[PDB]
C-alpha cells in the first residue's frame, strides 16, 4: 500500500515541551495564563504568539542538561501541525472565568444547553472543539538581535521578493514584502455546519476545511437508523460556525525587478480578526504560511502533477507612514510653539519647497496661497462659495515648472498628477468600472479622481481630448459632476483646487498680442482661473550665472547642498500646514470699502483694456471674488481671527505682478 | 374603521416601558417569532377590542418595527450580526421585475383526473408518490398543473452604501435587497431610503449540475419597513393684491440685482400661454420661448438653476438630447429610450452653452420648435413622439466682449432662421 520511513521528530515530547512551556513561563505572574485568564472572561478574542519566548526559555532552560530537542526548528519547517498542537494544549489549560458574563448573550450556548438538557436528560455527545472555541491563533515571526544573543542561526525573517519564492519552501514559515493593489471584500466562511432533523434528539455536526464539500441527506440518529427517517435534516445558520474572510495579492517592488522582466503576483488568504489590517496602495512585510492549493476547483482534468500555491497571513507589520489628520500631541504642540516663535513663517516655507528649482519666489508664495485655501463655509440664504483657487501656471518648455508641480504634488496629501494622454481612466470613469470578478458593472457616474478636497494637479493643459475639457469644465466652481450612462445619478460632490500647467503652441513668447495667441484655450475658462502667471526665459547673464552655478553645484554634491538655507522642512511643512487651515479665521467687515474701491480701480483698468497689445485686464465680478477669496487665504495663514487690510493689499499686489509678466 | 391593514412600531417608545424591553432584546435575537406572535396577538386584539367580525377573517395582520438601533454601514458587517434585526441607510440603484414564489403546489391524478392541493415548506416540495383515489390508485398518475397554482410577488432592490461612509476616495459596495408584498415597487432608481430588517446568508449553487457547495455564503439581507430619507384659499387672498405682479417676479430671483424685465418675461414664460385643438385648422402652439445672450459677466447660468428647480417639470441639460435606441448594460436587450426634450412636456427646458450645440441636433430643434412632435425611423421602429415644451437658451458671444456696433448676428453665430 504505502511504504514507511523513519524520521526523527515525535509530537509526544513536543506537545509535553509545548504544555511545559506554556504553565511554567517566566517573562504579573506567568504571562500565558495572564492572556488565557482574560480569554475566558471573553475579553481577548484572539491569541498570538512570540518564537522568541520559546527560543530564550529553550535557551535558559539548556543551562540543565534536561532538553535534548529544540522546538522553533520544526516550527519553521511546518507549521499547521503546531497550529493544532496549540490548540489542543489551550483547551487542555483553559482557566476559569475570574470575572461575570453577560451570559444571556450566546446564543449558541443556549441552543447547546438546549440540547444537552435534551440527550443528557435522556441518557450526550462529545462537540467537535472547534464548534466552542472564541479565540484565534496566531504566530509572530521572530527578531534578528535575538538570533545575534545566541550562536544558532535561527533567523528566518529576510523579507523575500515575490520571485525569490520557489518550489522548495512550501509549507514554512517566510516572510514578504511589496505593495498592496487589490483588497476584497470581507464575506463569511464556513467552519462547522449544524443540521436539524425535525426533532432527533442529537443534531449532526460536521466540518469541512476544504474550498468545498457536500450536504447531508439523512441522519444516523436510532429513529432514523429505522428503515424511514424521522422527518428530513435541513442545514441550520444560526448552529453553524463562521469566521470572517478576505483575500488579497500583493505585486512586487520596481527596485527588486531585474532588468528585462514583468513584476509578479502573489495571493494572500487572511482570517480571523486581522482582517481589515490592510489597505490597497501600501508597503507592508507579511508574514504567513506558505501553502499549496489544488487546481480541481477549475475543473480542468489536466496538470496532473501542477498546482496552484498561496499566503496565508500571520502578522502584518503596515510600515509606510501615518497621515494621523494632524491629531494633537505634546511634541506637536511644542513643535507648533517652535513656529510661533520662528516669528515670519511664510517666506521660509516658500524658500523650503523647491530648492533644486531656483529662483521663483512668487510662484511659491502663490503656492503657499493656495495650500491654505480661500473663503469657504457659504453664506446667508445657502449662496455657494468655495475656498478652491484656480491657478494655472503659463510659460516656455524648459522652466521647470513641471518638476514644481511634482514637488508641491509630493509635499500635498491629496495631490493628483495628471498629464496629456497615455491611458483613458483618468477622468469620467470610475476604477470600478467592469473591475469585479463577476462584473457586476460597480460605477458611480459622473466623477473624478478624488475630486473631493482633492488638488488637480495637471501638465500639459492644451493637450486633453474634448471629453477631459468638459469634465474640467464640469468641475468649475465646486460644481458637482451629474453625467449619466445608465440611470445613474450619484453625483460625486467636486470640491477641488485645480493647478494647472500649459505650454504656448508657439514653444515660445511672441512679440504680437498675447490673448490671440493664448493657450488655444476658451476665454471663459480663462476668465474662470483665480490667478494666471507666466514664466518667461529672458536670455541674460546675471540670472543665468546664478541658475548654472546652483545647478552645477547640485550636481557636485549629488545630495541637497548646504548653499540652501531653509530653517523649516517637508514634515515640518505638512504639519503647519494642517494647522494653519484648522484655524479658520473668519472674515472682518471693515475691508468692504476698501475692496470695493480696489474693484473701482480695477474697473477703471477694464475702461482701458480696449488699449489691446494685453487684454487680460478684463472686467469680471470673479475677479473681486477671487481677489476676497486671496485676502481669506492671507488672513487664514496666520493671524488670529480677523482679516487685515495689509492682506488685501498683499493680493493686490500678487495679482499685479502676475499681471506684469505680460509685457 | 379605516379597513387597512398596518401598525407600524417604533422601538424607542417600547423601550420606555421597563417588562417590554426584555421582549425587545428577545425580538432581536429571534425577530420572525416574535413578528409572527405579535401579529397573531393583533389577531385576536382585533376580536378583544370590537367585543363586525366579518371584515377582520378576510384580512392578514403585520407590524413595521423601526428604529431597533443605530444605522450600520456596509463597511464594518462582521458575522456576528448573522440572523440579527439592523437599521440600513442608502440609495436605491437598480431593480428587477417581479419574481412569482411558489406556495401552493397544484396536482392532478391525470388517469382519474382527480385533483389535490399540496402545501409546501422550506420550497422543497414533498411530491404524492401516488393518488389519493385508491380505485386506481396508480402511483405515477401524478402530474402537477402550473397554471392552477398560488404565487407571491417577490422583488429584488441593489442598494448602495451612502458616500458619506467612504471618506478617502474609495469606492462604494452593494448589498442585495429583498421585499414582499406591500413594499414591492415601493422604491425606483435614484431614491434615498432607509430600511430596517434582518440579515441572512445562503450557500451558493456553484455547479448547478453537481450537488457540491463552495465554502463561502452570499450576504443578503430582508426587510419589512422602509422610509424615504383647502388652501386655495389662502391663494385668493394673495392673487387679490394689486403689486401681487411685481413681487411675484421679484420673489424667485432674490439674489439677482436689478435686471427686473428680463425676470418678468422669465416668470410670463413659466406661467405659459394657452393651448387649443381646434380641428378645422389643426393645433396651436401655446409655448413661449426665450433667449438670453451677453458676455459671461451676469451669472445667467444661475438663473436657469432657479427655474430648473422652480417649475414642476422640466430637464437642464448642455450642448443626445432626443430619443435614441439603446442596447442595455446590465440585461442583454433592446430598449426604446427617450431623451431629455421628450420627457419635458409640459414644462420647461433648459439649455446652457447654445453656441456649442455642434450641427446634427439643431436641426432636430427646427423639428421640434415647429411642430412639437418628433418622429424616429430606426432598426424597424417608426412612430410619432409629442414634446409640446417651452424653451429657454443662453448663449455666449464670440471674443473677450461683444461689441455694440457689432449687430447681435455674427456674435451669436447661430443661423438666422432659429433665431428669428
Ligand atoms: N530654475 C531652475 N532650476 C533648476 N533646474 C532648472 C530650472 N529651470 C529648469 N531646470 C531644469 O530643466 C529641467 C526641467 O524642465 P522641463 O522642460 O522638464 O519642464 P517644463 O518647463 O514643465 O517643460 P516640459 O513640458 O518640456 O517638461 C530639469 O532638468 C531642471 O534641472
Ligand atoms: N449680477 C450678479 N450677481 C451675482 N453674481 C454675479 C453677477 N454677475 C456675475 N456674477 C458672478 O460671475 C459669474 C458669471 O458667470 P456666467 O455669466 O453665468 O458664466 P456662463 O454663463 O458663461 O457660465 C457667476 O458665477 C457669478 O458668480
Ligand atoms: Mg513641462
Ligand atoms: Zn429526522
Ligand atoms: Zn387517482
Amino acid at each position: 500500500a504505502l511504504p514507511s520511513i523513519q524520521l526523527p521528530v515525535d509530537y509526544n515530547n513536543l506537545f509535553n515541551e509545548i504544555t511545559d512551556f506554556l504553565v511554567t513561563f517566566k517573562q504579573k505572574g506567568p504571562k500565558y495564563m495572564a492572556m488565557l485568564q482574560k480569554v475566558a472572561n471573553r475579553e481577548l478574542n484572539s491569541v498570538i504568539i512570540d518564537l522568541d519566548d520559546i527560543l530564550q526559555y529553550q535557551n535558559e532552560k539548556f543551562l540543565q542538561g534536561t532538553q535534548a530537542d529544540d522546538l522553533v526548528s520544526a516550527i519553521q519547517q511546518n507549521a499547521n501541525h503546531f497550529t493544532e498542537l496549540f490548540c489542543r494544549a489551550i483547551d487542555n489549560n483553559m482557566p476559569l472565568p475570574t470575572k461575570e458574563i453577560d451570559y444571556k448573550d450566546d446564543v449558541l450556548d443556549v441552543i447547546l444547553n438546549q440540547r444537552r438538557l435534551r440527550n443528557e436528560r435522556m441518557l450526550t455527545e462529545l462537540f467537535p472543539p472547534n464548534l466552542t472555541r472564541r479565540y484565534f491563533l496566531y504566530f509572530k515571526p521572530l527578531s534578528q538581535n535575538c538570533a545575534r544573543r545566541y550562536r544558532k542561526k535561527a533567523i528566518s525573517s529576510k523579507p523575500l521578493s515575490v520571485r525569490q519564492i520557489k518550489g522548495d519552501f512550501l509549507g514554512q514559515l517566510i516572510t514578504v514584502r511589496g505593495i498592496i493593489t487589490r483588497v476584497s471584500d470581507v464575506k463569511p466562511a464556513v467552519e462547522v455546519i449544524a443540521y436539524t432533523c425535525d426533532q432527533c434528539g442529537y443534531e449532526v455536526f460536521q466540518e469541512v476545511n476544504s474550498r468545498t464539500f457536500t450536504p447531508l441527506s439523512e441522519c444516523t440518529s436510532e429513529e432514523c437508523s429505522q428503515n424511514q427517517t424521522k422527518g428530513q435534516l435541513f442545514m441550520s445558520t444560526r448552529a453553524s460556525k463562521f469566521s470572517a474572510f478576505q483575500e488579497c495579492k500583493i505585486q512586487e517592488l520596481s527596485q527588486q525587478v531585474p532588468v528585462g522582466h514583468i513584476p509578479r503576483s502573489l495571493n494572500i488568504h487572511v482570517n480571523g480578526t486581522l482582517v481589515r489590517s490592510l489597505s490597497p496602495g501600501d508597503i507592508v512585510d507579511v508574514t504567513g504560511i506558505f501553502l499549496p492549493a489544488p487546481y480541481t476547483g477549475f475543473k480542468a482534468l489536466k496538470a496532473g502533477l501542477l498546482t496552484e500555491t498561496y499566503l496565508e497571513a500571520q502578522f502584518v507589520r503596515q510600515h509606510k507612514k501615518k497621515f494621523a489628520s494632524f491629531s494633537l500631541t505634546s511634541d506637536v504642540e511644542e513643535r507648533v510653539m517652535e513656529l510661533i516663535t520662528s516669528g515670519d513663517v511664510y517666506n521660509r516655507l516658500a524658500k523650503s519647497i523647491a530648492p533644486e528649482i531656483y529662483g521663483n519666489l512668487d510662484v511659491k508664495k502663490a503656492l503657499l496661497l493656495l495650500l491654505v485655501g480661500g473663503v469657504d463655509k457659504r453664506v446667508g440664504d445657502g449662496m455657494k462659495i468655495r475656498g478652491d483657487i484656480n491657478v494655472c501656471l503659463m510659460g516656455d518648455p524648459g522652466v521647470a515648472k513641471s518638476q514644481l508641480l511634482k514637488a508641491i504634488c509630493k509635499i500635498s496629501p491629496r495631490g493628483v498628477y495628471t498629464t496629456g494622454k497615455g491611458s483613458s481612466g483618468v477622468g469620467l470613469t470610475a476604477a470600478v468600472m467592469k473591475d469585479p470578478v463577476t462584473d457586476e458593472m460597480i460605477l458611480e457616474g459622473g466623477a473624478l479622481v478624488l475630486a473631493d478636497n482633492g488638488i488637480c494637479c495637471i501638465d500639459e493643459f492644451d493637450k486633453m481630448d474634448e471629453s477631459d475639457r468638459t469634465a474640467i469644465h464640469e468641475v468649475m466652481e465646486q460644481q458637482t459632476i451629474s453625467i449619466s450612462k445608465a440611470g445613474i445619478n450619484t453625483t460625486l460632490n467636486a470640491r477641488t483646487s485645480i493647478l494647472a500647467a500649459a505650454n504656448p503652441l508657439y514653444g515660445r513668447y511672441n512679440p504680437r498680442l498675447s490673448p490671440l495667441d493664448n493657450i488655444n484655450l476658451p476665454a471663459a475658462l480663462l476668465s474662470r482661473f483665480d490667478i494666471l502667471f507666466l514664466m518667461l526665459d529672458i536670455p541674460s547673464r546675471d540670472d543665468d550665472e546664478k541658475l548654472a552655478e546652483h545647478v552645477t553645484y547640485v550636481h557636485m554634491h549629488n545630495k541637497q547642498p548646504d548653499l540652501d538655507f531653509t530653517p523649516v522642512e517637508p514634515s515640518k511643512m505638512r504639519e503647519y500646514i494642517a494647522y494653519a487651515k484648522t484655524k479658520r479665521p473668519v472674515m472682518s467687515e471693515a475691508v468692504n470699502d476698501y475692496v470695493v474701491q480696489a474693484y473701482i480701480r480695477l474697473r477703471q483698468d477694464s475702461k482701458r483694456e480696449m488699449d489691446s497689445k494685453f487684454s487680460f485686464g478684463q472686467a469680471t465680478p470673479r475677479t473681486l471674488l477671487g481677489i476676497i477669496r486671496l485676502s481669506q487665504a492671507l488672513a487664514k495663514l496666520r493671524l488670529a481671527d480677523m482679516v487685515d487690510i495689509d492682506d488685501v493689499e498683499e493680493a493686490l499686489r500678487l495679482v499685479r505682478v502676475s499681471k506684469e509678466s505680460l509685457y | 374603521e379605516l379597513g387597512t391593514s398596518n401598525l407600524n412600531l417604533d422601538a424607542r417608545n417600547l423601550l420606555a416601558y421597563k417588562q417590554t424591553e426584555d421582549l425587545y432584546h428577545q425580538l432581536l435575537n429571534y425577530p420572525q417569532e416574535v413578528i409572527s406572535i405579535m401579529d397573531q396577538t393583533i389577531k385576536d386584539c382585533m376580536v378583544s377590542l370590537i367585543v363586525d367580525l366579518d371584515e377582520i377573517e378576510t384580512k392578514f395582520y403585520k407590524v413595521r418595527p423601526y428604529n431597533v438601533g443605530s444605522c450600520k454601514g456596509m463597511r464594518e458587517l462582521n458575522p456576528n450580526d448573522i440572523d440579527k434585526l439592523i437599521n440600513l441607510k442608502g440609495l436605491v440603484l437598480r431593480s428587477t421585475p417581479v419574481i412569482p414564489d411558489m406556495k401552493v403546489a397544484f396536482f392532478k391524478c391525470n388517469v382519474c383526473d382527480h385533483t389535490m392541493a399540496v402545501e409546501i415548506d422550506r420550497g422543497v416540495i414533498q411530491e404524492p408518490a401516488r393518488c389519493e383515489r385508491i380505485d386506481c390508485n396508480e402511483p405515477n398518475s401524478m402530474s402537477l398543473i402550473h397554471n392552477r397554482c398560488s404565487f407571491a410577488d417577490k422583488q429584488v432592490i441593489k442598494l448602495q452604501e451612502t458616500p458619506d461612509f467612504v471618506p478617502d476616495g474609495q469606492t462604494p459596495h452593494s448589498i442585495s435587497l429583498c421585499v414582499y408584498d406591500e413594499l414591492v415597487d415601493s422604491c425606483r432608481a435614484g431614491d434615498r431610503i432607509e430600511v430596517t430588517g434582518t440579515f441572512r446568508s445562503i450557500p451558493i449553487r456553484a455547479n448547478s449540475r453537481q450537488r457540491v457547495l463552495k465554502s463561502l455564503y452570499k450576504t443578503y439581507v430582508d426587510v419589512v419597513h422602509v422610509k424615504k430619507v383647502q388652501d386655495l384659499a389662502k391663494i385668493r387672498e394673495v392673487a387679490a393684491r394689486e403689486d401681487l405682479y411685481s413681487l411675484l417676479a421679484r420673489s424667485i430671483a432674490p439674489s439677482i440685482y436689478e435686471l427686473e424685465d428680463v425676470k418678468k418675461g422669465i416668470l410670463l414664460q413659466l406661467f405659459g400661454g394657452t393651448n387649443k385643438t381646434f380641428t378645422k385648422g389643426g393645433r396651436y402652439r401655446g409655448d413661449i420661448n426665450i433667449l438670453l445672450c451677453g458676455d459671461p459677466s451676469t451669472s445667467k447660468s444661475q438663473i436657469l438653476q432657479y427655474v430648473h428647480k422652480i417649475t414642476p417639470r422640466g430637464v437642464y441639460t448642455s450642448g443626445g438630447l432626443t430619443a435614441y435606441i439603446t442596447r442595455d448594460v446590465d440585461t442583454k436587450q433592446l430598449v426604446l429610450e427617450s431623451g431629455a426634450l421628450v420627457l419635458s412636456d409640459g414644462g420647461v427646458c433648459c439649455i446652457d452653452e447654445f453656441d456649442k450645440m455642434s450641427d446634427s441636433t439643431r436641426s432636430v430643434l427646427h423639428e421640434v420648435m415647429e411642430q412639437q412632435t418628433i418622429s424616429i425611423a430606426k432598426a424597424g421602429i417608426i412612430t410619432t413622439l409629442n414634446a409640446r415644451s417651452s424653451i429657454l437658451a443662453s448663449a455666449n458671444p464670440i471674443g473677450s466682449r461683444y461689441n455694440p456696433n457689432l449687430p447681435v448676428t455674427e456674435n451669436i453665430d447661430l443661423p438666422p432662421p432659429l433665431l428669428s
